[PDB]
DNA sequence: AAGCGACTCTGGTGGGACTCGAACCCACAACCTTT
C-alpha cells in the first residue's frame, strides 16, 4: 500500500496497478507475440478490384450526413455552434485536447484498432462496421445475407506533435456481400510490417490480418495492404471514397467435406483470435451456442479445400455445445491459451479448458451479459450486463474472479442502462464502457490479486469520458428533424478534486436515479469501446454508437512517465531491428 | 424398421462427461450424469403382460469426497501450491489458478465429483457370474463397481489411490536409474507428477485365460497402466499386477483393446489414438498370461497429425468373404469423420488399407457404436442427425454405405448427447434432449433415454432359431422384440411356431426347450395372465409339459455326474435316492440312457438313507416334488434348481427373472458341484446371482 | 415374490416408524398375495434370524408401548340390491397408530414420519452382534422389550419399497411429499382417501395437501382414482 | 493525530416455495315443473 498523491490527482494506491501493468503487458508481448506470421497470407493488388461510382451505390450506409451535434468541453468557454458532417469526413481535432469525430454513415456495430508492434510509431488505423440502415434492426435467428460495408479508418500517427489539427481519413472500404458484420477482430501480431517493404508489383506490403463475423453464418478473413500501396496501383483519377470488391484470404465456416446438410448454428455472433503466437487458431461463437475453432494453417485435406477462385473455405478442426442459448461473447486467455472463457444469453459465464471440453472449469450463473474483457494480470473477468434482469440499482459492471481467489463479484461501476460494449486495456489496466444512456466511462480496477471488499469506496477509481445528450430543437429523421447530439466532454487532463467536478456529480445523478427513455430512437447510445492496444497510441479510446458519429479520446491522466519511458525503449529497439 | 420403443426414461441430472452412453454384455444400460451413474436393466419380464420395456433402474451415486492427486508429501505440497498461486508471473499464476487438475475443489469453484466416463467389463468378472463397471470422475478418481446385491452398487476398488500411492513409493520414477527426484517446487515436475496419474480414459480387455480380465487406463502424459485382474474379481485382493507402458503419445485422446486371432495363434494389442489426430497401435510388450501374445512392432493407422480429435474408437471382428480369413476392423471418430482401418494377417504379415467415410455429419461426432456382430456403424451428432453406416465387402478390403435415420419422424427435433446399440443390435438407445424449435431455442433443458427399434420382429425370431450363441440371456434384446410382438397380438405367429417345432425335431437341444417356454410363458401373459379359461389351462399345461422336460435333461446330467466322480456315500449334497426315485417314476419318458444311469447309480448307492432333514424339526423331507419339500410339521422348503438340496438357508440365490432358485456354494461342496453351481438357470440361462 | 423377501417388503412398507413384533405378524397374516408359510413359532425364529442377520434391518427401543393394529379394511363389498356396493364403510377412528411428524430437513436425507425419531435409542448391537449373528431369540426379545422393540429398513430399503424396481431412486422428494408416499405405502392395497390425508392424517388445507401430492402425480409414483364413501347418513361422498 | 484492514451494522431485492382466491365438480334432496 503506497501512500501520497500522484501528480495527476489520483491516489497512488488507485493509479499504482495502473503503472504495474506496463510492465507485465510488456513483458507478456515480447515472449508471445512474434514479429512476423503468415507469411503466405500477403495481398495482390489483382486481387483488389476498384468499384466505380455505379457499383459502390449499393453498399455505402445510406446517411449522407450525420445529426446536428455540438460539443461542450469541460471548462472550456461554450462553443454553441452545431456541427454537422458528410459521411465519411471528420471534424479537426480540438487544439488542447485532441478529440476527434467522424461520421460512418450509419449505426455502428463493429469496430478494432489495426494492431502494430511496439515503437513502429506507424500511422493508427480502426476498422469498423456500420449498417446500411439507421432504423432497420435484425433478428438473431435468421442470417442475414445482405450487402456491407467495412471501413478502414486511419487516425494519423497520433503523435503528440501530429494530434494537433488531426482528422481521420477514410482510407478504403471493402464492399461485402455477406450481411452485417457482427465483431471483428485483428490477429494480434505478426500480422503488420513496414510500409516501405521492397515487394514486387503484384504484391503489396501488409497492414494487418481481420477477421469479420458475418450475419450470415461464417468467418471472412482478410490480410489488408498498406494504403499507398493501393492507392499507387490505383489510378489517378479514380472515386475518392476508395471502396473495392475483394477476394477472402479464406472463408471460415461450420461443415465438413461433401457434407452437404446445412449447418444449424445459425449467425456467427462473435470472434476470438489465440492471443499467443503464432495465433494459428481462431475461434468464433454462434447463435445456436457452438464454439468453434479453425486451425488456420491447416494443410489437411479433411478441413482446407480451394475454391476455383483460389481462396480457402476452412472446415473447424474443432467444436463443442458451450450455451444452451446464443453465445454472446468470447475471450482467449493471454497468460495461458489452454483457457477460454464464453458467455451467452443463457447469462451464464462458463470458463472452458481446452484440453478438457466436456466440462466448464467454472459456470457462473449471473445476469444477461453483452460483452466481456479479459485483462492480461488478473484472473478474472469484467462483464457488461444487459439490465433486463438485473435489480434495480445494482445493475452496471462487474469484475469476476475464476475462482480460486474466491473473492465476491465486485461491483466496479453502477450503470442504469444496459452497457452495450466493453474493452479492457492491458497497457492500462483501467476499463471503459458504453451505455445506452450514451456515457462513456472508464474505471481503474484494483490488483484483482488482493481481496476488492477491502476497496471501501469504488466510485473514486471511476470517471465519465463523455455522455451525449440529445437536447430538442421511433425513427431516425423523425428524430433527427427534432433534436441535436449535445456531447458533453470531461477534462481528461487531470481527475483533481474529482469528486467535486459538474461531471462527476452529473453521473453521480445518473447512477441509480436516472430512468431509461424508451419513446425515442436511443440515438445517443454508445454501441463500441475499444483502447488501442498498441504501445504507441496506448492511452487513446475509440467509440461510436446509433449516431454513426465516432470519436476518438485521448486519456491523458492515465498516460505517464513509465509509458514514455517505454515508448521510447521500444523504439529503439525496433528502429535498430528495422531500418 | 426403425420406431421407437415406448418408455422413455427421466434423468433427473445433467448429462456429463465423454461419450456418456453405453450398453453392457449383460444388458444394463450406463449414463454418466452429473450426480450419479444412472443403469438402466432390461428385464424381459415374464410375469407381466405391459408392452413396455421392462427397465429396472440403479445408480451409483457420485462420491461425496473430492479427489488429490498424490504428488509429494502433504507439507511440501501446501507450500508448493503457495509458491505458484502467488507467483507474480502471470503465466505460472494463471496456470496454476485455471486448471482444475490442481485445484480439485477451491472456495469459488464447483466440484468436479460427477462422473468423466465409464466402461463395462466383459460378462463373469463380477464375483456373481455379471460384468463390473469402471467408472471415472471428473476428479481422476477410477474406481471399480458392482451390484452384488441387486439394490446397491458398492466400491470394490479405487485404483487412483493404489497408484498414487505405488507412484510415491517409486519418487514417481518408472525407471529408478532413468531420472532424478526432481523437485516439486518446479512447475514443469509440479505438473508432471499430476499429468503422469490423470486418467483420460479406460477400456477392460477379453477375459484371459483361472480367468483373467485387464484394464488399460491411459493418463494425460501417454503412460498407460495395464492393471492385472484375477477373477472373479472381489476387490485389492484380485489385483494381480499393475504395469506401466510408455506409449509416448502426445495428448493421447482415447484407448480401445485389439485382441485378433489367425491360425488358432491369439494375437493383442493397444490401439491408441491422439486428440491431435494420429492413430497408432502399441505392442502389449508387457504380460504375465503365457496363452495369449502380442504384436511385435508397433503399426501406424493414421499419422497425419490433422488435429482431427480421435473422439472415439470401436473394432469388430469380422470373416471377409473375399480374402477367405479373419480380419478385424478398427473405426475410429475423427472431428465429424469415420476413419476405418482393416487388419488382416496374411502371409504378408499385417495388410494394411484405411479410408475415411466422409459427409456424415456438418458437426463433430459426438458418439459411435459398433454392432460387434455385423460392423455397423452408428454415428451421432448433437444437431440430432444419427447415420447408420454399413461395411460392404470388396475384393480387397472395404466399402462403407450410409444413411441418416430420421430422428425427426419418431421424436421430433431433438438434441442427441449420446447413443449405444444393444448387444444384438435390437435396439438403439439415445440420450435425447429438447431441440430448437423453428430455430427458437428450448426454454427448459431435459435430458432422457430413449429407445428405437434396429430389426423387425421377424429378423428377431430367425435370428434367436439360427443363433450360434444359444443361450436366451445373450439375446435378452433379441426375445424382448418377439416378447414385444406376441403381447401385442395375443398368439404366437404361426411361422415361428412351425419353424421352433422344425428345430426341437430335428435338433432338440434344450436351447430350443428353453425358448419354446420363454414364448409360451409370453403367450399365457398376453391372454389376461369358458373358454379363455380352457384356452389358459392348455397353454399352462403346455409350460408346465415343458418345464418338466428341462428338468428331467438337467436331474439327469446331474446324476450324469455323480456316476463320473468318487461316489459320494455320505449322500453328501444331492439327494440322489430321491432323485432316482423322481426319475423312475414314470415310464411316461422311454430315454434307457436315464433308466441305466439310476441302474447303475442304484447298484452303486449304499443301503444307508442319509436322508435330507427340516432344520426346524429334524425330520425327513420325503423328495416329492420339483419346486418345494414339506415335513409332517407343514414347513416348506424350496429347492435349489441346480441341485434340488433344500434352501433352507437364511440367504440362497434367486434367477434375474426370479423364475429359478439357486443354493450358495459351501467349502463343504466338492470341487464339481462348485463349478455345477456356477451354471445359469435351467430355465431362462439368466443369471441365478 | 419370495417368502424371505415379502418378510423384508413388509418391514419396509411401514414407514420410518417401523413395526413392532405382534404388528409383524399381523402384517405377514393380513398379506396379500398370501403369505407362503404358516407361521408357526419356530418359523416366527427362523423369520426373526431372518431380520437380525440382516445389515439393513435396524432395531430401536421407543420411550412408549406402541398400540397394536386395527382390522383395516376399509370397504364394505355388500350390497342387498343387485351387485355389492365397495363403498368405503367406515371403522371406528380409533387412536392412529402412526400419527404424522415429519422428519424434516434431516443432515443424512432419511425421510418420513416418527413421533420419537429424536426420543428412541438403537439396540441393533444389543440384538446382533456386528458380526451379523443374533444374540437373541424372538422370545427372549418380545420378552425383554415387548413393543417397545420397534423394527425399521434402511432408507434405501424403505424408499425402493414405495418405488418398486422400476423406479428411479435419484429422485429426491420433498419431505411433505415424501411422507404423502409413505402414508400411502403402509396402506397397502387399500390407499388413503385425498380427503382423509388433509382432514385428519396431516390435518391442512386441502390446497396444501394437493400441492404437495403434484410431485407425486408428476413423476407418475401414485395413480388418482375417484371413490364413494357410504356414510352413516345413508347419503354417500365423492373422494379421491 | 492521520491512516489502514479487517469486522461488522444497516436498508433493498430475488429465488423457489407456498399461500391465496377463484371456478369446477358430486350426489343428494327439494320441487318446481311437466302431460
Ligand atoms: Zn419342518
Ligand atoms: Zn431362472
Amino acid at each position: 500500500h503506497c501512500r501520497g498523491m500522484a501528480p495527476n490527482g489520483l491516489p497512488n494506491h488507485i493509479m499504482a496497478p495502473v503503472w504495474k501493468c506496463l510492465h507485465l503487458t510488456k513483458d507478456f508481448r515480447e515472449q508471445k507475440h512474434s514479429y512476423w506470421e503468415f507469411a503466405e497470407w500477403i495481398p495482390l493488388a489483382w486481387k483488389w478490384h476498384l468499384l466505380s461510382e455505379l457499383e459502390a451505390a449499393p453498399y455505402l450506409p445510406q446517411e449522407e450526413k450525420s445529426p446536428l451535434f455540438s460539443v461542450q468541453r469541460e471548462g472550456l468557454p461554450e462553443d454553441g455552434t452545431l456541427y454537422r458532417i458528410n459521411r465519411f469526413s471528420s471534424i479537426t481535432a480540438h487544439p488542447e485536447r485532441w478529440d476527434v469525430s467522424f461520421f460512418t454513415g450509419g449505426p455502428l456495430w463493429a469496430l478494432d484498432w489495426c494492431p502494430v508492434p511496439e515503437g513502429a510509431g506507424a500511422s493508427q488505423y480502426v476498422a469498423l462496421f456500420s449498417s446500411p440502415d439507421m432504423n432497420e434492426t435484425h433478428p438473431l435467428s435468421q442470417l442475414h445475407s445482405g450487402p456491407g460495408l467495412l471501413q478502414l479508418w486511419g487516425l494519423g500517427t497520433l503523435q503528440q506533435e501530429s494530434c494537433p489539427g488531426n482528422r481521420a481519413h477514410f482510407v478504403y472500404g471493402i464492399a461485402c456481400d455477406n450481411g452485417c458484420i457482427w465483431d471483428l477482430k485483428f490477429c494480434p501480431s505478426g500480422a503488420w510490417e513496414l510500409p516501405g517493404t521492397p515487394r514486387k508489383a503484384p504484391l503489396l506490403p501488409r497492414l494487418g490480418l481481420l477477421a469479420l463475423a458475418c450475419s450470415d453464418g461464417k468467418v471472412l478473413l482478410f490480410s489488408l495492404p498498406h494504403p499507398e500501396a493501393l492507392l499507387a496501383q490505383q489510378p489517378p483519377d479514380a472515386v475518392k471514397p476508395a471502396i473495392y470488391k475483394v477476394q477472402c484470404v479464406a472463408t471460415l465456416q461450420v461443415g465438413s467435406m461433401q457434407a452437404t446438410d446445412p449447418s444449424e448454428c445459425g449467425q456467427c455472433l462473435s470472434l476470438a483470435w489465440m492471443p499467443t503466437r503464432p495465433h494459428q487458431h481462431l475461434a468464433a461463437g454462434y447463435y445456436n451456442g457452438m464454439v468453434v475453432f479453425w486451425n488456420l494453417p491447416t494443410n489437411s485435406p479433411l478441413q482446407r479445400i480451394r475454391l476455383s477462385d483460389g481462396s480457402l473455405k476452412l472446415y473447424p478442426f474443432q467444436c463443442f455445445l458451450a450455451h444452451d442459448q446464443a453465445v454472446r461473447t468470447l475471450q482467449w486467455c493471454k497468460a495461458n491459451s489452454h483457457f477460454l472463457v464464453s458467455a451467452g444469453s443463457d447469462r451464464k459465464i462458463k470458463f472452458w479448458d481446452l484440453r478438457r471440453p466436456y466440462e466448464p472449469i467454472n459456470s457462473i450463473k449471473r445476469f444477461l451479459s453483452t460483452e466481456l474483457a479479459w485483462l492480461l494480470p488478473y484472473n478474472g473477468v469484467t462483464v457488461a450486463q444487459d439490465n433486463c434482469y438485473a435489480s434495480y440499482g445494482l445493475c452496471g459492471i462487474h469484475y469476476i474472479d475464476a475462482g480460486y481467489l474466491g473473492f465476491k463479484a465486485y461491483f466496479t461501476a453502477p450503470r442504469k442502462g444496459t452497457v452495450w460494449s466493453l474493452s479492457g486495456s492491458d497497457w492500462l489496466g483501467t476499463i471503459a464502457a458504453g451505455d445506452i444512456s450514451g456515457e462513456l466511462i472508464a474505471a481503474i480496477l484494483p490488483d484483482m490479486a488482493l481481496n476488492p471488499i477491502n476497496v471501501k469506496r469504488p466510485v473514486e477509481r471511476r470517471f465519465p469520458i463523455y455522455k451525449a445528450d440529445l437536447i430538442p430543437y421511433r425513427t431516425y429523421t423523425e428524430t433527427v428533424n427534432h433534436h441535436y447530439l449535445l456531447f458533453q466532454d470531461t477534462d481528461l487532463g487531470s481527475f483533481h478534486d474529482l469528486l467535486r467536478r459538474e461531471p462527476m456529480l452529473r453521473m453521480q445523478e445518473g447512477e441509480g436515479h436516472s430512468q431509461l427513455c424508451l419513446d425515442r430512437l436511443q440515438l445517443e447510445a454508445i454501441h463500441k469501446v475499444r483502447f488501442s492496444p498498441n504501445l504507441d497510441s496506448y492511452g487513446w479510446l475509440v467509440s461510436g454508437g446509433q449516431s454513426g458519429l465516432v470519436r476518438i479520446h485521448f486519456v491523458r491522466g492515465l498516460a505517464s512517465p513509465l509509458g514514455h519511458r517505454m515508448q521510447l525503449e521500444s523504439r529503439a529497439h525496433f528502429n535498430a531491428m528495422f531500418q | 424398421m426403425v420406431t421407437r420403443r415406448e418408455p422413455a426414461v427421466k434423468l433427473q441430472y445433467a448429462v456429463s462427461g465423454l461419450e456418456p452412453l453405453a450398453w453392457s454384455e449383460d444388458h444394463r444400460v450406463s449414463v454418466s450424469t452429473a450426480r450419479s451413474i444412472a443403469v438402466l436393466e432390461l428385464i424381459c419380464d415374464v410375469h407381466n403382460p405391459g408392452q413396455d420395456l421392462v427397465i429396472h433402474r440403479t445408480s451409483v451415486p457420485a462420491p461425496l469426497n473430492s479427489c488429490l492427486l498424490k504428488v509429494g508429501s502433504k507439507t511440501e505440497v501446501a507450500e508448493c501450491k503457495e509458491k505458484f498461486a502467488a507467483s507474480k508471473d502471470p503465466t505460472v499464476s494463471q496456470t496454476f489458478m485455471l486448471d482444475r487438475v490442481f485445484n480439485p475443489e477451491g472456495k469459488a469453484l464447483p466440484p468436479m465429483r460427477g462422473f468423466k466416463y465409464t466402461s463395462w467389463s466383459p460378462m463373469g468378472c463380477d464375483a456373481n457370474g455379471r460384468c463390473l463397471l469402471a467408472a471415472l470422475t471428473m476428479d481422476n478418481r477410477l474406481t471399480i463397481q458392482a451390484n452384488l446385491n441387486r439394490l446397491q452398487w458398492v466400491q470394490l476398488v479405487d485404483l487412483t489411490e493404489i497408484y498414487g500411492e505405488r507412484l510415491y513409493e517409486t519418487s514417481y520414477r518408472l525407471s529408478k536409474n532413468e531420472a532424478p527426484e526432481g523437485n516439486l517446487g518446479d512447475f514443469a515436475e509440479f505438473q508432471r507428477r499430476h499429468s503422469m496419474q490423470t486418467p483420460v480414459r479406460m477400456e477392460w480387455s477379453g477375459i484371459c485365460t483361472v480367468g483373467s480380465v485387464l484394464l488399460a487406463v491411459l493418463f494425460e502424459n501417454g503412460n498407460i497402466a495395464v492393471w492385472q485382474f484375477q477373477l472373479p474379481f472381489v476387490g485389492k485382493e484380485s489385483i494381480s499386477s499393475c504395469n506401466t507402458i510408455e506409449s509416448g503419445i502426445t495428448s493421447p485422446s482415447v484407448l480401445f483393446w485389439w485382441e485378433y486371432e489367425h491360425n488358432n495363434r491369439k494375437m493383442s494389442g493397444l490401439i491408441v489414438g491422439s486428440a491431435f489426430g494420429p492413430i497408432k497401435i502399441l505392442p502389449v510388450n508387457l504380460k504375465a498370461v503365457k496363452g495369449y501374445f502380442t504384436l511385435r512392432q508397433p503399426v501406424i493407422l493414421w499419422k497425419e497429425m490433422d488435429q482431427l480429435p480421435v473422439h472415439s474408437i470401436k473394432c469388430v471382428p469380422l470373416y471377409h468373404p473375399y480374402q477367405k480369413c479373419s480380419c478385424s476392423l478398427v473405426v475410429a471418430a475423427r472431428g465429424s469423420y469415420v476413419f476405418w482401418c482393416l487388419l488382416l494377417i496374411s502371409k504378408a504379415g499385417l495388410n494394411v488399407h484405411n479410408s475415411h467415410v466422409t459427409g456424415l455429419h456438418s458437426l463433430p461426432i459426438v458418439s459411435m457404436t459398433a454392432d460387434k456382430q455385423n460392423g455397423t456403424v452408428y454415428t451421432c451428432s448433437s444437431d440430432g442427425k444419427v447415420r447408420q453406416l454399413i461395411p460392404i465387402f470388396t475384393d480387397v478390403a472395404l466399402k462403407f454405405e450410409h444413411q441418416l435415420i430420421k430422428l425427426s419422424d419418431v421424436f421430433g427435433s431433438v438434441r442427441t448427447h449420446g447413443i449405444a446399440v444393444s448387444p444384438c443390435g435390437a435396439y438403439l438407445a439415445i440420450i435425447t434432449t429438447e431441440g430448437m424449435i423453428n430455430g427458437l431455442h428450448p426454454v427448459n433443458k431435459n435430458y432422457q433415454v430413449q429407445f428405437v427399434t434396429l430389426k423387425t420382429f421377424e429378423e428377431a425370431a430367425a435370428q434367436l432359431l439360427e443363433s450360434s450363441v444359444q443361450n436366451l440371456f445373450k439375446q435378452v434384446d433379441l426375445i424382448d422384440l418377439v416378447r414385444w410382438k406376441i403381447l401385442k397380438d395375443k398368439h404366437i405367429p404361426q411361422f415361428l411356431q412351425e419353424a421352433l417345432e422344425k428345430k426341437i425335431e430335428s435338433s432338440g437341444v434344450t436351447y430350443f426347450w428353453r425358448f419354446k417356454l420363454f414364448l409360451l410363458r409370453i403367450l399365457y401373459q398376453s391372454m389376461q395372465k369358458e373358454p379363455m379359461e380352457e384356452k389358459l389351462l392348455e397353454i399352462q399345461g403346455k409350460i408346465e409339459a415343458v418345464e418338466m422336460h428341462l428338468t428331467r435333461e438337467h436331474m439327469k446330467r446331474v446324476l450324469g455326474e455323480v456316476y463320473l466322480h468318487t461316489w459320494i456315500t455320505e449322500n453328501t449334497s444331492i439327494p440322489t435316492r430321491g432323485l432316482c426315485n423322481f426319475l423312475m417314476s414314470d415310464e411316461e419318458y422311454d430315454d434307457r440312457t436315464a433308466r441305466v444311469l439310476i441302474g447303475h447309480i442304484s447298484k452303486k448307492m449304499n443301503k444307508q438313507t442319509f436322508p435330507e432333514h427340516c432344520s426346524l424339526c429334524k425330520e425327513i423331507l420325503p423328495f416329492t416334488d420339483r419346486k418345494q419339500a414339506v415335513c409332517s410339521n407343514g414347513h416348506i422348503w424350496l429347492r435349489c434348481f441346480l441341485t434340488y438340496q433344500s434352501c433352507q438357508s437364511l440367504i440362497y440365490r434367486r434367477c434375474l427373472l426370479h423364475d429359478s432358485i439357486a443354493r450358495h456354494p459351501a467349502p463343504e461342496d466338492p470341487d464339481w458341484i462348485k463349478r455345477l453351481l456356477q451354471s445359469p438357470c435351467p430355465f431362462c440361462d439368466s443369471p441365478v446371482f | 415374490m419370495d417368502a424371505l423377501e415379502s418378510l423384508l417388503d413388509e418391514v419396509a412398507l411401514e414407514g420410518l416408524d417401523g413395526l413392532c413384533l405382534p404388528a409383524l405378524w399381523s402384517r405377514l397374516e393380513t398379506r396379500v398375495p398370501p403369505f407362503p408359510l404358516p407361521l408357526e413359532p419356530c418359523t416366527q425364529e427362523f423369520l426373526w434370524r431372518a431380520l437380525a442377520t440382516h445389515p439393513g434391518i435396524s432395531f430401536y427401543e421407543e420411550p412408549r408401548e406402541r398400540p397394536d393394529l386395527q382390522l383395516q379394511d376399509r370397504y364394505e363389498e355388500i350390497d342387498l340390491e343387485t351387485g355389492i356396493l365397495e363403498s368405503r364403510r367406515d371403522p371406528v377412528a380409533l387412536e392412529d397408530v402412526y400419527p404424522i411428524h415429519m422428519i424434516l430437513e434431516n443432515k443424512d436425507g432419511i425421510q418420513g414420519s416418527c413421533r420419537y425419531f429424536k426420543e428412541r435409542k438403537n439396540i441393533t448391537n444389543d440384538i446382533r452382534t456386528k458380526s451379523l449373528q443374533p444374540r437373541c431369540t424372538m422370545v427372549e426379545a418380545f420378552d425383554r422389550w415387548g413393543k417397545k422393540l420397534i423394527i425399521v429398513a434402511s432408507q434405501a430399503m424403505r424408499y425402493r419399497a414405495l418405488i418398486g424396481q422400476e423406479g428411479d431412486p435419484d429422485l429426491k422428494l420433498p419431505d411433505f411429499s415424501y411422507c404423502i408416499l409413505e402414508r400411502l405405502g403402509r396402506s397397502r392395497w387399500q390407499g388413503e382417501l385425498q380427503r382423509d390425508l388433509h382432514t385428519t392424517a396431516f390435518k391442512v388445507d386441502a390446497g396444501k395437501l394437493h400441492y404437495h401430492r403434484k410431485i407425486l402425480n408428476k413423476n407418475g409414483l401414485i395413480t388418482m382414482q375417484s371413490h364413494v364413501i357410504r356414510l352413516p347418513t345413508g347419503a354417500q361422498q365423492h373422494s379421491i
